């Protein structure tokens, strides 16, 4: 299938525009996973074809590029994904993980603990988050907790121009969240072809823009990527892992500038949209 | 990773255990972190990106490290790791354990690869 080749599949427009009402979804997280190549992590293979699908976007790409990665641990008490963007992002781009657990990683800093504790001055190009807790004994409302300081963080600490992949399922998401996808120039859900049998998606933001773009009711986007869920199954696909040859982040060496909101005009407006510019000051990173 | 990580974590000589545990029949330390890479890399021991050739798999650097896994003191002089932040390549047929080839292997000073393996020197 073409399809198959894919790293994975995005919600389509179609399903985004509709205004369903909250269903459950026909889907279980865990099963035995018969696409991973022998010796592979999950999470490795996910984390994989989220960087193919990220790469298919205008992702900002500064010459000194700043990425932050909450909840990097695995029970595992390595972190696979934090090794899959360091194999992604260009050398020497600064890397710094989170998870409330101990764990080992490849990361430049590692911060231990509840993400809430996590506090920094400067602003972030990207934001990865695989935040998710166990835990829907009866509704299926909003969540909070993490997803809370994560709203607060994107709206505070992701520098305009700058993207998000924020991990959710059918009971682990945020109306918030989704919420602030309309300030993002795009944003999609997207679903990895290696775990497409799992209600799991990333709610991925391309290109920051600081205000409203469109009026997204969170709620209601929930619905509709529910049922966009429900109705088209997804068969499992590891095609994309076996042809890596491309797999680096592209070296764009996109510009960075410090502007003042009366300098960001309709025209900055539109470079930001288009993936060639980040807004932020270049001070001395403390986390 | 299930009694091997405390095991070596509080003897005298973390290596030394190690090798003593496998000796006595116990199962290599598990879950060090397997890239997906091209396989078409310089071959070299300790890269910056994955850099696996045919003979070879790429794994993440911190999850080879003994020292690391047991969250202790590393023997370096001060307190630097060699592995973690980096790839390390480990030949196929001792991938099953990537955390013993780092420990009982070296590498070569003038040309990169692992003594023993890689290496064609004189
Ligand atoms: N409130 C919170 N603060 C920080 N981390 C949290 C959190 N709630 C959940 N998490 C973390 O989210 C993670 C889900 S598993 C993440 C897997 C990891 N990305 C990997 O590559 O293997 C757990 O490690 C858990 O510690
Ligand atoms: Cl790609
Ligand atoms: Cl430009
Ligand atoms: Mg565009
Ligand atoms: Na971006
Ligand atoms: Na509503
Ligand atoms: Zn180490
Ligand atoms: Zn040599």
């Amino acid at each position: 299938a073409s399809q198959a080749w894919q790293p994975g599949v995005a919600m389509p427009n179609l399903y985004k525009m509709q205004r369903m009402l909250l269903e459950k979804c026909d889907l279980q997280n865990y099963g035995e996973n018969a696409v991973i190549p022998k010796g592979i992590m999950m999470n490795v293979a996910k984390y994989t074809q989220l960087c193919q699908y990220l790469n298919t976007l205008t992702l900002a790409v500064p010459y000194n590029m700043r990425v932050i990665h909450f909840g990097a641990g695995s029970d595992k008490g390595v972190a696979p994904g934090t090794a899959v963007l360091r194999q992604w992002l260009p050398t020497g781009t600064l890397l710094v993980d989170s998870d409330l657990n101990d764990f080992v990683s490849d990361a430049d800093s590692t911060l231990i603990g509840d993400c809430a504790t996590v506090h920094t001055a400067n602003k972030w190009d990207l934001i990865i988050s695989d935040m998710y807790d166990p835990r829907v004994t009866k509704e299926n409302d909003s969540k909070e907790g993490f997803f809370t300081y994560l709203c607060g963080f994107i709206k505070q600490k992701l520098a305009l121009g700058g993207s998000i992949a924020v991990k959710i399922t059918e009971h682990s998401w945020n109306a918030d969240l989704y919420k602030l996808m309309g300030h993002f120039s795009w944003w999609t859900a997207f679903v990895t072809n290696v775990n497409a049998s799992s209600s799991e998606a990333f709610l991925i933001g391309a290109n920051y823009l600081g205000k409203p773009k469109e009026q997204i009711d969170g709620y209601t986007m929930h619905a509709n990527y529910i049922f966009w869920r429900n109705t088209n199954p997804i068969q499992l696909s590891s095609y994309s892992l076996f042809d890596m040859s491309k797999f680096p982040l592209k070296l764009r060496g996109t510009a960075v500038m410090s502007l003042k909101e009366n300098q960001i005009n309709d025209m900055i407006y539109s470079l930001l949209e288009k993936g060639r510019l980040i807004i932020r000051e270049n001070n001395r990173v403390v986390v | 990773n299930s009694t091997v990580l405390s095991f070596c974590a509080f003897a005298v000589d973390p290596a030394k255990a190690y090798k003593d545990y496998l000796a006595s029949g116990g199962q290599p330390i598990t879950n060090c972190v397997k890239m997906l890479c091209t396989h078409t890399g310089t071959g070299q021991a300790i890269t910056v990106t994955p850099e696996a050739n045919m003979d070879q798999e790429s794994f993440g650097g911190a999850s080879c490290c003994l020292y690391c896994r047991c969250h202790i003191d590393h023997p370096n002089p001060k307190g630097f790791c060699d592995l973690k932040g980096k790839y390390v390549q480990i030949p196929t047929t001792c991938a099953n354990d990537p955390v013993g080839f780092t420990l009982r292997n070296t590498v070569c000073t003038v040309c990169g690869m692992w003594k023993g393996y890689g290496c064609s020197c004189d």
